[PDB]
């Protein structure tokens, strides 16, 4: 009975649950749209501003993702798309009460930022995860205008460096900042502006600095920010001096609420110890940019018993992870990045025994990203054996098509065990020497798997076909340099419709099959992204460079650059 | 005790269905019941729900499908 329904509905905040209510009857469809607070739009071309604005009119929070994931590997050329302007314009006049905009991998310009700033009075949360196309003039515009701002989170964005002067446009009456993340900025912000800023903002819980803030100034900021829950240091290097060390040590330990640490660029082993007051209550540690050798890392990790997330270079090494394994019983997620990929010549001693160790040791480990240079099915089988609760596993063997190094064999059984034994594996990245067999594996067992990424693997379309055929939960599949082509793709065209997207580049998908697929399937945009010009000026049997395929309810897009073609 | 600015069947109202908590204006209890009802739903299909109430569908597949498409393709 309406009022009551409104209120019951407010308790439901899950997109899948929201959707689910909207389909019970016309009447629930109706109440529900009207009191929908946020929309998640994982593919910005899947639907149109106007469609969204007109269904869900009282929206306070919008999330948009642009380019697909393989943009992070440089495999989507510029101009491709991602433009958010149309969204701001549309929402600008329609969404007065709009508070948050989280964009991922979109093009965002100074003009957008301006328009956000101008149209949105209650505007509180701007996250720009991996965006590009604005400069600090844009951020100035936000600083100056958004009286109520709470988050300015620029994680990974590519900014134009005009000047670190944008930050000082926050007016002296501004206090409401909760989270500031400027790690991608190279522009040196004004230290006094910042410091003054940190001080009048009593609710600021997350501060992530850029490299330009030097170690020596860290302590000062922290004295102003004693209630911080997350800190990302700036530069973490300096002349060794016990004044400096000590000022650090105290300020750091006056932050009793600190749980996450990152930053550490150029970090000096002499100054990490400063951070040991925090270590014992720390849940997230991100040591990705520290090039500190293993023992140092070990000394830091020994005293991190409550640690849930660790990202670290492979400098940690096997011994490293052996420690981690006895030390952090609560560890949920581990990411080991490479320190030196473009050498095939082991500069660290990080092997598979590392991950193997962690997997007996951490009852709760369930997300992995691991870069090593060698692997075996026995490792993988053991890992799968040990970690049935695993839910994301991304292995990345550096030298491609590398076989198991003891038996010289494919890694198919290795990975088979992962997918067999890890019934909630919701995500997966593969590497090493792999035959169509792994795919039969994936297809038979990976039933909950949502996301698969594959490179230099498989034998024939039969690989891709097992995957489109068996993987019931698939949402995103992305393939590069495999011998998958037309057969697999057309035998399974209707699957594409149950999936947010598929991406294939440097594969064997002919221009011919692209056209056919377009025709069979009006409602997919089947996009050829190719850089040698008109496709119809090559024999239709010729492989396209890249094709990107996604369902949409909006038909072909209006912003294709010159090297993109909708079939 | 005294609350519903609707003020200002007896059932458990005093020893503290929604209808009408609602009523009579007992803010807090509305929240007590509405949150637990909401649970009745979290993680249930649209059929599963309309079963466990007494809303019979009035969606003719034309529309029932077109919504499910928008929902999934664009909002999930
Ligand atoms: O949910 P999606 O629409 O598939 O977005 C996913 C997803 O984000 P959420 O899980 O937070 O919703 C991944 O989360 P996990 O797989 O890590 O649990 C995230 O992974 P990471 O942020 O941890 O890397 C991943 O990021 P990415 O694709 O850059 O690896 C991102 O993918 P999208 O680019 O498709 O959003
Ligand atoms: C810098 C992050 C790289 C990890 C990436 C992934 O986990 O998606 C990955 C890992 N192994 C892969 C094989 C094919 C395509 C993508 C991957």
């Amino acid at each position: 009975p309406e009022e009551v329904l409104e209120h019951v509905f407010s308790f439901i905040q899950l997109d899948k649950d929201r959707n689910s209510v909207s389909l019970v009857c016309k009447s629930w469809y109706e109440i529900e749209r009207w009191c929908r607070r946020k929309v998640f739009i994982g593919n910005c071309y899947a639907v149109s501003p106007a469609t969204v604005i007109r269904r869900f009119p009282k929206v306070r929070s919008v999330e948009l993702k642009g380019k697909p994931h393989f943009a992070d590997f440089n495999l989507v050329p510029d101009g491709w798309g991602g433009y958010v302007y149309p969204w701001i314009e549309a929402m600008s006049s329609s969404y007065t009460w709009l508070e948050e905009i989280r964009l991922k991998r979109m093009v965002v310009t100074d003009d957008c930022l301006e328009l956000i700033a101008k149209s949105f009075k209650n505007f509180k949360v701007l996250v720009l995860s991996s965006c590009e196309g604005f400069s600090t003039d844009g951020l100035a515009a936000i600083a100056a205008t958004c009286r109520n701002l709470k988050e300015l989170d620029l994680r990974e964005s590519d900014v134009d460096d005009v000047s670190g002067h944008w930050l000082s446009h926050f007016p002296d009456t501004y206090t409401s900042l909760v989270s500031l993340n400027i790690s991608c900025l190279a522009s040196e912000v004004s230290f006094s502006a910042l410091e003054r800023l940190v001080t009048r903002c009593p609710n600021l819980k997350s501060l992530k600095l850029n490299r330009a803030v030097p170690l020596e100034k860290l302590a000062t900021l922290l004295q102003r920010a004693p209630q911080l829950e997350e800190l990302g240091t700036g530069g973490y290097t300096a002349e060794v001096r016990p004044d400096v060390y000590s000022g650090l040590s105290v300020a750091l330990s006056g932050c009793k609420e600190l749980r996450c640490l990152s930053g550490f660029w150029d970090a000096v082993p002499a100054y990490l110890p400063a951070v040991y007051s925090v270590c014992s209550r720390l849940t997230t540690l991100n040591l990705s940019y520290a090039t500190v050798q293993s023992y140092d890392l070990v000394k830091l990790l020994c005293q991190c018993p409550k640690l849930q997330r660790l990202w670290v270079l492979d400098y940690i090494e096997d011994a490293g992870l052996e420690v981690l394994a006895s030390t952090c019983k609560d560890l949920r997620e581990l990411r080991v990045f490479p320190s030196e990929p473009f050498v095939m010549e082991p500069n660290v001693a990080l092997t598979e025994q590392g991950l193997v160790s962690v997997s007996m040791g951490c009852p709760k480990l369930e997300s992995v990203l691991y870069f090593c240079r060698q692997m075996t099915n026995a490792a993988l089988i053991t890992i799968a054996r040990n970690r049935p609760n695993m839910t994301r596993f991304r292995l990345c063997i550096i030298e491609p098509k590398a076989p198991d190094y003891l038996t010289l064999e494919p890694l198919d059984i290795g990975f088979g065990a992962i997918v067999e034994h890890c019934k909630d594996l919701r995500r997966l990245s593969l590497s090493g020497l792999l035959t169509d067999k792994v795919f039969e594996y994936i297809g038979t067992y990976a039933k909950k798997m949502e996301m698969l990424s594959v490179a230099f693997a498989g034998d024939s379309d039969l690989g891709m076909h097992h995957v489109l055929s068996g993987c019931d939960s698939l949402r995103k599949l992305e393939i590069r340099d495999c011998p998958f082509g037309d057969k697999a793709l057309l035998a399974n065209a209707s699957k594409l419709e149950t999936m947010r997207s598929l991406w294939m580049s440097s594969c064997s998908v002919s221009f011919g099959a692209c056209k056919l697929l377009g025709q069979k399937m009006p409602k997919l945009n089947v996009e050829v992204i190719d850089e040698r010009g008109a496709p119809d000026s090559r024999p239709e049997s010729c492989p396209v460079e890249r094709v990107f395929i996604y369902r949409t309810v909006a038909g072909p897009r209006f912003d294709m650059p010159g090297f993109v073609w909708n079939m | 005790a005294l609350e519903s600015q609707t003020i200002a069947i007896l059932a458990k109202v005093i020893e503290y269905l929604i209808l009408a908590a609602n009523y009579l204006n007992i803010k807090n209890l509305l929240d007590l019941t509405c949150q637990t009802v909401a649970d009745m739903i979290k993680g249930k299909t649209p059929e599963e729900i309309r079963t466990t109430f007494n809303i019979k569908n009035d969606f003719t597949p034309e529309e029932e499908e077109e919504v499910r498409r928008e929902n999934q393709w664009a909002f999930e």
